[PDB]
């Protein structure tokens, strides 16, 4: 599982990882963006792609010029 | 003037564009059941145990608010799967989308009217009463709205059903004219003119703007005033000697305190019931004009509209999205017809006993000879045998006239 | 009345209404839908419902050749109309 | 003592009592020339009396 | 006294929302039938309109 605690500063404690939605505990931050399997909120979603949870940014989708 | 032969054809059209305003979301709240009621004494959560679940359902209502909210947004914005890009090359027939495409200078990649729209609500946690940040930030939205605005600039409405099709602007220009009932020279001979008078009209929006949101900010308000209320509410004594639970923890002991403290438990749960219910019927409201945005959107902007009086006053030619806080702006660009003339009229020419009518124009006079002209913009041409077609005798029509029609045959065979 | 329960007028008086539904017979009846996207435009009343036949997918002659007999089928509608509303009103009555 | 209903309620109340202003405004407003009809009644046989 | 003003005010307030989406949808069918001719099947009559 993964924790968060919202509304509470990630260096006040009671794999940290600070997003505006709330100190999240337990889960790995990535670079890539892929679909928002789950949301967790203020544009950062989360999934159990790879086995461990991971806490990304998701993107759109994909993008052309015509 | 209602005349039995008379009829009044437009001269000139004229563009313009319009705004219109609408709710798609509001801000999502969570509440702690136990720290407004109780504080945080200890024998009140004690005594409030055996009250019942009341705060579980509270929270299950609450919580049910907060997904749709997302939903909402969801519904209203994306509608598109491939983030398109604007070519750099900006040529589409003199027609100029500085003001609402994507301004690469600024942070936040929004456009100057979407800026305009920003800085217009202004707006005007230690209780339990606690915000959430919604689901997508703004920056997202900013790119849903640029990447429709490419789409329907670069193709049509193709993009809505399909794979993206290119075509010039002038032609998807043109091929909305047709759907209106207008034949296409009638833009191509113009063309300078729509692009003059849609810049002006643009221009005359982005004024209009910096001078008009009542519909986004009655929102706001109703959310804060809500909110003091909830909290105003916690500074009355309900029956009772004093209207803090510190002011009974001490001065008493548990018998004749506990009295006391039931009729503070009972005025603050009936506060708490009374925001529950009436935020469950404003986010249902809400949510019927979150489902009517989102119609707009696939209507208007997708594909062109035809249902009279659902994109603008006029008939309706394109629209452009824009973004706000807490909402969504139209801007629906339309046509008018401007300068009238008189004619007088005939349902059918008798030509040599047989009745000749229009295929898909109408017979005009202008007291000399007769022409034909397509309904909705006068442009004078000749009766041929081209251009009507023939039905019965010239006998049972209540209203007939004497004319030649020019067959253009004749001459040819010689 | 006599408890604090008071009834508030509404703003438009029926005659201001009855007005109002006077003014869009008037626009249909002589213009078409052309006063509802401009200025008025008048045209005869035969040929605004030969463009609304045309505009089903039947042609204009059908309407010309049989004029008289529309006329009337409209008057008896009508007539069957305002008898059996003087015989209805559940929706408005709730 | 026991509270603000009561401004709570008024406040409701006349919610209520605008809107309905707003719908019979949006139903019928619709036209802004007062037309009328010229007092020659041919319509081909038609007949709107 | 209270509770029964209470419960006067909330199912008022749901019967007003009733009535809004039916003002609604008769506003739509003013600016669509009686404007302008309409063509979605059924929206303005049974038969072709
Ligand atoms: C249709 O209306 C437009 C709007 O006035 C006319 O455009 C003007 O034409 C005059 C004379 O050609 C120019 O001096 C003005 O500068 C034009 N307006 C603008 C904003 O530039 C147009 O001429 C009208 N159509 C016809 C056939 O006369
Ligand atoms: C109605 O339009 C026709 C066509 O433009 C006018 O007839 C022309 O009039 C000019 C000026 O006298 C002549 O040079 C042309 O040779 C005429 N052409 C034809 C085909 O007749 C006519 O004068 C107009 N009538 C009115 C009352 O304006
Ligand atoms: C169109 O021309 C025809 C051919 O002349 C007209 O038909 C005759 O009109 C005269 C008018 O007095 C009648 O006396 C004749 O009985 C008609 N029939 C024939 C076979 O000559 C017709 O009336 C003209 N339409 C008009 C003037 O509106
Ligand atoms: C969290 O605390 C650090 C200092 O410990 C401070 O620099 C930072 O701004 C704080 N962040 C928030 C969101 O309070
Ligand atoms: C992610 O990007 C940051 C900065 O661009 C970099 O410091 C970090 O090493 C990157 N991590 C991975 C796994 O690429
Ligand atoms: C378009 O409008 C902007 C804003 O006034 C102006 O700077 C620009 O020159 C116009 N034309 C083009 C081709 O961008
Ligand atoms: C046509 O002429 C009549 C003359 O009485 C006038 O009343 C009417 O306004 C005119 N209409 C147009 C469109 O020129
Ligand atoms: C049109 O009305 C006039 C009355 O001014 C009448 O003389 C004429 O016969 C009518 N024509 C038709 C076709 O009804
Ligand atoms: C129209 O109907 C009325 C009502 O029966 C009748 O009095 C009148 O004669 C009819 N015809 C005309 C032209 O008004």
């Amino acid at each position: 599982v993964a924790v968060l605690y919202q509304g509470v500063n990630c260096t006040e404690v009671p794999n940290v990882f600070q997003t505006r939605a709330g100190c999240l505990i337990g889960a790995e931050h990535v670079n890539n963006s892929y679909e928002c399997d789950i949301p967790i909120g203020a544009g950062i979603c989360a999934s159990y792609q790879t086995q461990s949870i991971i806490a990304y940014t998701m993107s759109l989708g994909a993008e052309n010029s015509v | 003037a209602y005349s039995n032969n008379s009829i009044a054809i437009p001269t000139n059209f004229t563009i313009s564009v319009t705004t219109e305003i609408l709710p798609v979301s509001m801000t999502k709240t969570s509440v702690d059941c136990t720290m407004y009621i109780c504080g945080d004494s200890t024998e009140c959560s004690n005594l409030l145990l055996q009250y019942g679940s009341f705060c579980t359902q509270l929270n299950r209502a609450l919580t049910g608010i907060a997904v749709e909210q997302d939903k909402n947004t969801q519904e209203v914005f994306a509608q598109v799967k491939q983030i398109y890009k604007t070519p750099p090359i900006k040529d589409f027939g003199g027609f100029n989308f500085s003001q609402i495409l994507p301004d690469p200078s600024k942070p936040s990649k929004r456009s100057f009217i979407e800026d305009l729209l920003f800085n217009k609500v202004t707006l005007a946690k230690f209780n339990g009463l606690t915000v959430l940040p919604p689901l997508l930030t703004d920056e997202m939205i900013a790119q849903y709205t640029s990447a429709l605005l490419a789409g329907t600039i670069t193709s049509g409405w193709t993009f809505g059903a399909g794979a993206a099709l290119q075509i010039p602007f002038a032609m998807q220009m043109a091929y909305r004219f047709n759907g209106i009932g207008v034949t296409q020279n009638v833009l191509y001979e113009n063309q300078k003119l729509i692009a003059n008078q849609f810049n002006s009209a643009i221009g005359k929006i982005q004024d209009s703007l910096s001078s008009a949101l009542g519909k986004l900010q009655d929102v706001v308000n109703q959310n804060a005033q809500a909110l003091n209320t909830l909290v105003k509410q916690l500074s009355s004594n309900f029956g009772a000697i004093s209207s803090v639970l510190n002011d009974i923890l001490s001065r008493l002991d548990p018998p004749e305190a506990e009295v006391q403290i039931d009729r503070l438990i009972t005025g603050r749960l009936q506060s708490l019931q009374t925001y529950v219910t009436q935020q469950l019927i404003r986010a249902a409201e809400i949510r019927a004009s979150a489902n009517l945005a989102a119609t707009k959107m696939s209507e208007c902007v997708l594909g062109q509209s035809k249902r009279v009086d659902f994109c603008g006053k006029g008939y309706h030619l394109m629209s452009f999205p824009q973004s706000a806080p807490h909402g969504v702006v139209f801007l629906h660009v339309t046509y008018v017809p401007a300068q009238e003339k008189n004619f007088t009229t005939a349902p059918a020419i008798c030509h040599d006993g047989k009745a000749h009518f229009p295929r898909e124009g109408v017979f005009v006079s202008n007291g000399t000879h007769w022409f034909v002209t397509q309904r909705n913009f006068y442009e004078p041409q000749i009766i041929t045998t081209d251009n009507t077609f023939v039905s019965g005798n010239c006998d049972v029509v209540i209203g007939i006239v004497n004319n030649t029609v020019y067959d253009p045959l004749q001459p040819e065979l010689d």
